[PDB]
RNA sequence: CUUGCUUCUUUGCUGACGAGUGGCGGACGGGUGAGUAAUGUCUGGGAAACUGCCUGAUGGAGGGGGAUAACUACUGGAAACGGUAGCUAAUACCGCAUAACGUCGCAAGACCAAAGAGGGGGACCUUCGGGCCUCUUGCCAUCGGAUGUGCCCAGAUGGGAUUAGCUAGUAGGUGGGGUAACGGCUCACCUAGGCGACGAUCCCUAGCUGGUCUGAGAGGAUGACCAGCCACACUGGAACUGAGACACGGUCCAGACUCCUACGGGAGGCAGCAGUGGGGAAUAUUGCACAAUGGGCGCAAGCCUGAUGCAGCCAUGCCGCGUGUAUGAAGAAGGCCUUCGGGUUGUAAAGUACUUUCAGCGGGGAGGAAGGGAGUAAAGUUAAUACCUUUGCUCAUUGACGUUACCCGCAGAAGAAGCACCGGCUAACUCCGUGCCAGCAGCCGCGGUAAUACGGAGGGUGCAAGCGUUAAUCGGAAUUACUGGG
């Protein structure tokens, strides 16, 4: 009965994917209330100052054209908050997120916001859920009537009826607490017919679902939902005692060899995102790690397994609601951030001698959209490093031809307005407004062996162009030109890098 | 600035009234002698100075004073007080 | 306060030792009164090691110089009956 | 920093036989010497003072194998000498290892001369000398250790050794490969044809 | 209850120690040349001086008192940050006895100081806190020595006359005050002096020197890295502690800038090491460790050190090596020229025989390391075979570099050659395409249809992991001539 693997299993992981427009930013800045601490171009984690445990969180941008971030860093959370609006529906956004949640059998959370708008009938929702999803669920409270009117929460498993206060979004408020379920005091205080038909659709609950699992919760074959609204400081505040309660220890991951649970050592922190950090004075680039292996240590001395080198870190920012904190260790099972300059790429694995890697990467392959063309050509240095800077990532990968103009900026989404709106900071003054050029699809990287890439590059080089990271693939323009390259068998090695 | 030796700082904030209190005091009496010089009383002067001699030559060796300062205040002051007389 | 203490003079990997009197808050390739002798730590078995002129020494010794740990080890290689 | 090229059109450029060509086979009168430096070799050139100086310089450069940051430093160190710089600074050349491992006929050319000093061959004193440059100190004993001795290169090149002239300041044992080297080479005793003068001359300006 | 295998409340009792008082260090080490034309630096002297820590000599170290932080209880503020009512200790503070070659005075005479701790123990006495015996360390007063610092004088240290008079505490004296100290350093009175054509006052520039480059020498530019001095720490000014700062990581005020806030109020100064923005043509890593030296504290063990010892990048500069060697004519193939005979590329390449420098991998392996810790034999000290200093001697040992330098073995000539020029200066030749268009060029200069001068091809020359261009200094320039011109 060490502490250790006792406030290991404090540790969990719920990171938050959801629709557009559904309400990320809202619930967490209000679950940040609840610890005493365009639209969505961020990544924001919080580990908190928690009472019970302490729970990591990790914000993402909810689109299609985003979210190429949630593909890896669901991978590093063990379990699932679903935000489904009513208004919204099952569409393909979920459909998407769920073929990414079934792969890894994780247990899923769901939590139906915008209560103060109009929201269709429960069963009806239900009915969509598990017929769109193919996956049951097991409903716990409903709230009253429909429109504005959603003035309370009635549980069955805990019997508690909980009333609610209109405008309390600035200030935490707590409404009295009436414990019984056929009150008529109820009735008088909420509405006699509606608290019927609640009743009525409580026993239709009753009659046509199924109760809470355990060890099928781990697979996450029946989702439990949740209700309540973001704005009104009311609905999750129920949330907690579910994250405390249903939420298992975090698993173990799969490498190459076995799966590393998290009673062992020799630290598998290894990289997800490069993000685009905000630059005050450095830039660090990021790191997100995966440290529930092991606990910190100040002084302790990394190891560089794709370059096999012993790197000394000792400075370690951590999370603390938002802010970067100071020089500070913790228990394992949380995220950090480091001090790297272009050093370590997406997915660079870390151990302390086990020379092994894990199964991750699940990044897709780009859209090559249009040009840099240097708008006020002086000063031309500084996109020639901040957007190399930005290369290293997996959305933004920016391609030099060899006749030093028209850089292709490499985007695996449709909106370049991000880089856009990154070119407006202390190292970014260059506008580069933007036209239609067709450039086709994606250049697909490959680097040959020695003794027969010289000679490819003799042949035609006038038709080479560098990349992110010092590659060459061949130049993208077309199908035909991919199919000559195919033709011209490059044996070797493959190595994908995206 | 933000420092652990900070503490020789508001000691010497201890020091700065203390000591130089002393040297307050120590003037003070030395003015006194002066007001001697401008009575005219050679007994007074002589009573002033014998009053004036001890603590002036303890702050001397106590390193507020180097021990030429009170020996030349020592020497022109006795040289007043015996031109006078 | 003067002491007699080593320079660590020499090139990179090729350490050079200059056993020198000099004032304790003065540098260790700094200002120096008047030097005495030399070390060399790399210097095995060859025409010469190591001079130490102890007749300076010892007039610094009559001065007050704080002799180091090294340049006491020195003084106890030069033995008076070795 | 090696030539590792045409090593016998060199001899034709200078019109006078540089022994870059040395080797086991005899004088070989197969490039034709004297009247084709090249392409248009016919000509008759000028040949000024600045011409001679230059080619003087270059011809005994390409005797010794010597680059020219490397021959401005023995010039240099030859400036600093006592007596008279055209003598110290042959001496100098004289006093390179691979000469000397040339002389004993430990090789048929320089470049193979130099190549056996550079592969941990050649041994001076008992420690083993790399560096071709390896200015040789008077009464020295130069040898082959025993693990590269007579691999058969030294061997039939050392036929070579019975044909030339065997100077008078080195001595060679012939039947272990021990060779001894004694005291510096007189200007009348080394090769007795190239000109320090124009050398001087260049690099006097 | 396996009554000893653990949990548990008290307990500074031990090893040690967050915070606090106090001692030392912070005035050294590190960084820059903004300001400065002499208040700076260098050379040579001088007296009217100071000096903790180092060390020599001579004495004392006797006897007392009062506060305060930390702490206790409450309270203002979110934090930063205190206030009120009480308590206590010291090598912290302050009195009392005495005091000498110390201070004052011609002398008589008067005055000036402290602090004790740690190890071990025989007799005596133990209110059994211990006095006592010894050793180590620390304090006070004076005289010295060294180091460093303060002060003064002479000479030397850029340009401008399109910079000609400047100065009024100014120059000198007397008296008072001030500094470790002469000194208008600072005040009261008296005279009109003081500097200046040997460049006074004013403007611009500039850290100075030992030195560096060039030059036969005399000279010219520079002084970035190594070292000494000076000045500075966002700017200006001022004081306190301290022997030493009129203070990089100390204080306050005036101004500008940044950040937090609950908006009542606070925090800050990378011309430190890294690192970021702007500028530029131009310059790096947000790395390891006290393994060695040195600096700080301690008796010692121990702690810190971005100085340093290194590690990573850059051909930025110097040095050395390799990218093969010997043989090899059918004088092969391809390119170029031609008189179309042939020549050149060319022993170059192909073939054969050997070799593996340096890199790759796999194994041995120094030196940078002196010390320090435990213990033994013990010479000193003492009453003591006890504590402590020192010397032999026994043992476990102290490396970031570091998979080190270096050596051996394995695979395969196998992974490793470019850049400028070719009319003269100045080293090296032709052909083709345009034709004062395109273009090259350091100067004279070519190209106006048969260019040794543009571009391309072949070939050669020179230098070599560097080669050309650009930028600065000197020589040639005796075209700043004192050497050395008119
Ligand atoms: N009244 C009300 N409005 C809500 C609630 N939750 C979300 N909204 C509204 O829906 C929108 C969602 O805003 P936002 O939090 O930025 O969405 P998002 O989930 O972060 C977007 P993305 O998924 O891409 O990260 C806003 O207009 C917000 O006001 C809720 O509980 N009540």
């Amino acid at each position: 009965l060490s502490p250790y693997l006792q406030e290991v299993a404090k540790r969990r992981t719920f990171a938050i994917i959801s629709h557009p427009d559904a309400g990320k930013t809202t619930i967490t800045e209000k679950v940040l209330l609840f610890g005493q601490a365009g639209i969505s171009i961020t990544t924001s984690v919080m580990q908190f100052p928690y009472h019970d445990c302490l729970v990591n969180l990790l914000d993402t941008p909810g689109h299609e054209d985003f979210s190429e971030d949630t593909y890896r860093t669901l991978t590093a959370v063990d379990c699932c908050l679903m935000v489904i609006d009513a208004a919204k529906g099952v569409e393909d956004r979920t459909r998407k997120l769920m073929e990414v949640t079934r792969l890894r059998d994780t247990p899923i959370l769901t939590f139906m916001n915008k209560l103060d708008r109009d929201i269709r009938d429960p069963m009806e929702l239900l009915d969509e859920v598990e017929n769109e999803l193919k996956i049951g669920c097991a409903p716990i409270t409903w709230p009253i009537g429909c429109g504005k009117l959603f003035k309370g929460v009635y549980h069955l498993y805990k019997d508690e009826t909980y009333l609610y206060q209109s405008g309390k979004g600035h200030t935490i408020q707590e409404v009295r607490i009436v414990k019984g379920l056929n009150n008529p005091d109820l009735d008088a205080a909420v509405g006699e017919d509606l608290a019927q038909q609640l009743r009525d659709e409580l026993e239709l609950v009753k009659g046509a679902s199924n109760e809470f699992d355990k060890e099928l919760f781990l697979a996450g074959e029946i989702t439990p939902v949740f209700f309540g609204t973001a704005l009104g400081n009311f609905g999750v505040d129920h949330m907690l005692d579910g994250l405390v309660e249903w939420a298992p220890a975090p698993m173990p991951r799969q490498t190459d060899t076995r799966t590393v649970e998290a009673s062992e050592d020799k630290f598998t922190g290894f990289v997800f995102k490069i993000q685009a950090n905000m630059d005050p004075k450095h830039r660090d680039r990021v790191a997100f790690m995966r440290v529930v292996s092991g606990k910190y240590e100040k002084g302790m001395k990394l190891r560089q397994v794709r370059t096999a080198k012993d790197v000394v870190i000792s400075d370690a920012l951590t999370f603390m609601a938002g802010d970067r904190s100071h020089v500070e260790e913790a228990y394992p099972g949380d995220i950090l951030g480091l001090h790297n300059h272009g050093t370590i790429q997406i997915g660079d694995t870390f151990t302390q001698g086990e020379m092994m890697k894990f199964t991750g990467i699940p990044n897709f392959a780009p859209e090559l959209f249009r040009r840099i063309r240097l708008k006020d050509p002086l000063k031309q240095k500084q996109l020639l490093k901040g957007l190399v800077q930005l290369s290293e990532e997996g959305a933004v990968q920016v391609f030099r031809p060899i006749s030093n103009n028209d850089l292709i900026v490499g985007a695996v989404g449709v909106l370049q307005f991000d880089v856009v709106v990154a070119r407006l900071k202390s190292e970014y003054n260059v506008e580069a407004v933007y036209e239609s050029v067709n450039v086709a699809t994606a250049r697909w990287v490959e680097c040959a062996d020695a003794k027969k890439f010289e000679e490819f590059k003799r042949k035609n080089e006038s038709q080479l162009a560098l990349d992110g990271g010092d590659n060459l693939a061949y130049i993208a323009t077309s199908m035909v030109n991919l199919r000559l390259a195919q033709e011209r068998y490059p044996d070797v090695q493959f190595h994908q890098t995206r | 600035n933000i420092k652990s030796a900070k503490k020789r700082a508001i000691q010497s904030e201890k020091a700065r009234k203390h000591n130089a209190s002393r040297r307050s005091m120590m003037r003070t009496f030395i003015k006194k002698v002066y007001a001697a010089i401008e009575a005219g009383d050679k007994a007074a002067a002589q009573k002033a100075f014998n009053e004036m001699q001890p603590i002036v030559d303890r702050q001397a060796a106590k390193g507020l004073i180097h021990k030429n300062k009170a020996a030349r205040h020592k020497a022109n002051l006795t040289a007043q007080i015996n031109k006078l007389a | 306060m003067v002491t007699i203490r080593l320079a660590r003079h020499g090139a990179k990997k090729r350490p050079f030792y200059q056993v020198v009197v000099a004032d304790s808050r003065n540098a260790r390739n700094g200002r120096f009164i008047e030097r005495v002798g030399f070390f060399n730590p790399i210097a095995s078995e060859k025409e010469e090691g190591t001079r130490l002129d102890l007749d300076r020494i010892a007039h610094w010794v009559g001065q007050g110089a704080t002799i180091s740990d090294r340049v006491a080890a020195l003084i106890k290689e030069v033995n008076k009956a070795a | 920093a090696r030539y590792l090229g045409p090593k016998l059109k060199l001899s034709r450029r200078e019109g006078t036989d540089l022994f870059l060509k040395s080797g086991v086979r005899a004088i070989d009168t197969k490039c034709k010497i004297e009247q084709a430096p090249g392409q248009h070799g016919a000509r008759k050139p000028r040949l000024s003072d600045y011409g001679v100086q230059l080619r003087e310089k270059q011809k005994v450069r390409r005797i010794y194998g010597v680059l020219e940051r490397q021959f401005r430093n023995y010039y240099k160190e030859a400036a600093r000498l006592k007596g008279n710089t055209g003598e110290n600074l042959l001496a100098l050349l004289e006093g390179r290892l691979d000469n000397v491992v040339y002389r004993m006929g430990f090789g048929a050319t320089r470049a193979e001369a130099r190549q056996l000093v550079s592969h941990k061959a050649i041994m001076v004193n008992g420690r083993v000398v790399n560096i071709a440059s390896y200015q040789v100190s008077p009464n020295d004993v130069v040898s082959i250790r025993e693990k590269a001795k007579k691999q058969s290169r030294v061997k039939a090149a050392l036929e070579l050794a019975e044909q030339r002239e065997k100077p008078t300041w080195l001595e060679v044992d012939a039947g272990k490969m021990e060779g001894t080297f004694k005291r510096k080479p007189e200007r009348s005793d080394l090769s007795a044809d190239i000109n320090e003068h124009l050398i001087v001359e260049l690099y006097s300006k």
